[PDB]
């Protein structure tokens, strides 16, 4: 079997804002790295784009 | 129900990559007015007229044809191989010198088409979708024909023969294996979609060009 | 007395297409004996607006199946050019089971359909036209073919078509073997040469057509019946049927019919009188009547007791719970099974249906088995509303609009013909315990 020694593998913990989480962090006194939330970017999406008279997103299937 | 064709190929001794095919030069002029149809930029409209064109030349559609038609239109050939998988005049297997299509739809189902079926079985002593021995004559069971008026009807080699009662197609299928060219259409003195009796409709005869032309025209 | 109110009785002189049945020259000069191509000329000379205004004013709907107001659909296409060309595309796919005119019309008088190729070019300020014909219709395709050369060689189509100083083709396309191609979209995405799948709409064909270039596709009984209203006028076609009904119609009588056969008749004629006039009657007698399937498979049955006094046109046919489409009347008398043919009928749908989208290339599948069931008894009376439930899963749901004919007929089964299925459930359990 897998055995482990350290007693927090399996602590997570859930925070509404990176602040709130920072905060918990510091008033613990652990050392942390913050990670910059990614999000998709906005897409612009054209379904007649898929038939073009004259440029290359034309498919050639569907 | 069932179709009963694979849409999977697999190599095999006479159909493979390196089976020979070719269009002729007259074909490859026919090849050239079709695809002068189309815009400049649009090369792939003509895949499904020049496949047929392979058709007409070799009877059936061997992988080596549909590759050559990739090839000469710079098409991939999966896009070649999906059409040709899409439409059912194309013969992905070879068929015989007369290719018999009962249309078995309601319209031609109500006009006793089940009669027209069994003459031909009996008379080609094989089951639907199956060739003779000999390999002139193949049936299959088609969908509406366009020819519901003239019920029950048969295409062979696409021509159209109507108004079919079982002697009447054993006459074309003797006919037609004696080396001649049966007379297509309808079989009932009638010879075309008008009424059997009576010409119901235009019997005055057509007026000229300026009949009810309005003014100032 | 205006607003007639009786209609179903229409003389010779006021026919569109006096060739129907092919006794006179189909050739050039036939068709200019009988009056085509007559002045073509002064109506290409008159602009796309008065073609339009007289196409609007005449109050023709597509006779496809559809019955879309014709003028607004092809001014659609009366914008400014923006570089791309501009196409008409003529439907000539016939696909429909019951459906044979626009056969007639190919091969019995294609200058017809050429002239009105022509014309509807003019007012859409279309470059050229493109004329899908079914791969089947190979005799048809080349009678096309020729009436075509001649008009190239009579200067009527090509370059300075007539006088008139426009610019014109016309292309003959052949299909393989596909009812779906038919529809508008898979009929564009088969000229591309792509699998004759539908594509979503918007963008409509006006915008982004055939080769990503504005086009209107329009039903050839539809292209070929314009030339004769320009020349004529929009009021004279306007005359016949009812209001917002006008017109003359083809209307296929095929089934059990002593004289299954093709006319031309005023639209608003009643079922009856069209189906003891010009086909002979019912076989066996009025009284032997079972069902009549007005439109071509895609529109649901109505029994005997509605088609007493129906008219055959979209406005009574729709508050008859049964539509119109392509005038092709279908007449199933009481020795028929009416279960093995409805049946049947989604046997067609599923073998047609083109697999793109999930309610119809599954649920179909799914009906037509149901019904193969269905016709031996094997189901229960509860699986009938369940049917009538996947059928309304499928209808409204789908990218085209095949899902909604397969769904129609089955409903239209349930809807007359319950007690049928129900006494032959109960058959079928007595039989096998
Ligand atoms: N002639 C034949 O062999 C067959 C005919 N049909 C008939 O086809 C009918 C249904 O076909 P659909 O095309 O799906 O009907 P639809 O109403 O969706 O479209 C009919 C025509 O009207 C145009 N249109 C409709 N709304 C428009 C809008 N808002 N803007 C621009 N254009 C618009 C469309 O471009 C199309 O060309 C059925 O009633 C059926 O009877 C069906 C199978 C075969
Ligand atoms: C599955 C399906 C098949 C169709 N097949 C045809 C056809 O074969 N011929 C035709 O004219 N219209 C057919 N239509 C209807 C077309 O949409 C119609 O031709 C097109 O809208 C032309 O409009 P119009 O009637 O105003 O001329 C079909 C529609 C569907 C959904
Ligand atoms: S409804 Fe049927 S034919 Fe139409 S796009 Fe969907 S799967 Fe294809
Ligand atoms: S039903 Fe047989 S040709 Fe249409």
């Amino acid at each position: 079997w897998s055995s482990t020694a350290d007693p927090l593998s399996n602590l997570v913990l859930t925070f509404s804002t990176k602040e709130d989480a920072v905060a918990f962090a510091e008033k613990n006194g652990w050392s942390f790295d913050v990670e910059e939330r990614k999000v998709p970017k906005p897409k612009s999406k054209s379904y007649g784009a898929n038939f073009s008279w004259n440029k290359r997103t034309r498919v050639s299937t569907k | 129900g069932a179709g009963g064709a694979l849409f999977v190929h697999r190599d095999t001794p006479e159909n493979n990559p390196d089976t020979p095919f070719d269009f002729t030069p007259e074909n490859y002029k026919r090849i050239e007015a079709i695809v002068k149809n189309y815009p400049e930029g649009h090369k792939a409209a003509a895949v499904l007229p020049v496949l047929d064109l392979a058709q007409r030349q070799n009877g059936w559609l061997p992988i080596s044809a549909m590759n050559k038609v990739a090839e000469i239109l710079q098409v991939p050939p999966m896009r070649v191989y999906e059409v040709a998988t899409f439409y059912t005049m194309y013969n992905r297997k070879p068929v015989g010198k007369y290719h018999i299509q009962v249309c078995t739809t309601t319209p031609c189902m109500l006009r006793n088409s089940d009669s027209i079926l069994e003459a031909i079985q009996k008379k080609l002593g094989i089951k639907v979708g199956e060739t003779t021995p000999d390999k002139l004559f193949t049936l299959i069971e088609v969908e509406c024909l366009g020819a519901c008026v003239n019920a029950p009807m048969v295409q062979i080699n696409d021509n159209y023969y109507e108004d079919l009662t079982p002697k009447d197609i054993e006459e074309i299928i003797d006919e037609l294996k004696a080396g001649k060219i049966p007379k297509p259409g309808p079989r009932s003195g009638r010879f075309s979609c008008e009424p059997a009796g009576g010409l119901t409709s235009l019997t005055e005869p057509p007026k000229g060009p300026g009949f009810g032309v309005q003014a100032g025209l | 007395a205006p607003k007639k109110t009786s209609f179903g009785s229409l003389k010779d002189e006021d026919r569109i297409f006096t060739n129907l049945y092919g006794r006179h020259d189909w050739r050039l000069k036939g068709a200019q004996s009988r009056g085509d191509w007559y002045k073509t000329k002064e109506i290409l000379l008159k602009g796309p607006d008065w073609i339009l205004g007289e196409v609007k004013t005449s109050g023709l709907r597509g006779r496809g199946g559809a019955g879309f107001p014709t003028g607004l659909k092809w001014s659609f296409m009366n914008k400014p050019s923006d570089g791309r060309p501009k196409y008409l595309v003529v439907n000539a796919d016939e696909g429909e089971p019951g459906t044979c005119k626009d056969r007639e019309i190919i091969r019995h008088d294609p200058h017809k359909l050429v002239e009105g190729c022509l014309v509807g070019g003019r007012a859409m300020g279309a470059r050229a036209a493109y004329i899908y014909i079914r791969g089947e219709f190979y005799n048809e395709a080349s009678n096309l073919q020729v009436a075509i050369r001649e008009a190239y060689e009579a200067g009527l189509i090509g370059k300075n078509a007539c006088g008139s100083g426009y610019d014109f083709d016309v292309f003959v396309v052949r299909g393989a073997g596909a009812y779906i191609c038919g529809e508008e979209t898979a009929l564009i995405e088969s000229i591309e040469g792509k699998q004759g799948k539908p594509r979503l709409k918007p963008p409509f064909p006006a915008d982004v057509g055939v080769f990503g270039c504005p086009t209107t596709v329009a039903n050839v009984e539809t292209v070929a019946v314009s030339p004769t209203i320009c020349r004529r006028g929009g009021a004279w076609f306007a005359s016949f049927g009812r209001e917002r009904n006008s017109g003359t119609k083809l209307f296929n009588i095929s089934g059990h019919v002593n004289h299954p056969c093709t006319v031309e008749e005023e639209m608003s004629v009643p079922l009856k009188e069209l189906i003891e006039k010009h086909a002979g009657g019912v076989i066996g007698g009025w009284d032997n009547l079972l069902a009549v399937i007005p439109g071509g498979s895609s529109t649901p049955l109505i029994p005997k007791s509605v088609c007493e006094t129906v008219l055959m046109d979209f406005d009574a046919l729709v508050q008859a719970q049964t539509g119109l489409g392509t005038a092709a009347v279908i007449v199933m008398d009481r020795s028929t099974d009416i279960v093995k043919a409805i049946a049947r009928l989604i046997e067609f749908y599923k073998h047609e249906s083109c697999g793109q989208c999930t309610p119809c290339r599954e649920g179909v599948d799914w009906m037509n088995k149901v019904m193969a069931r269905f016709v031996k008894g094997d189901a229960r009376p509860a699986e009938i509303d369940s049917l009538w439930e996947i059928s309304k899963q499928i209808e409204g749901h789908t990218i085209c609009a095949l899902g909604d004919g397969a769904a129609w007929p089955v409903q239209g089964l349930i809807r007359h013909f319950r007690p049928e299925l129900e006494e032959r459930m109960q058959q079928f359990a007595l039989q096998h315990q």
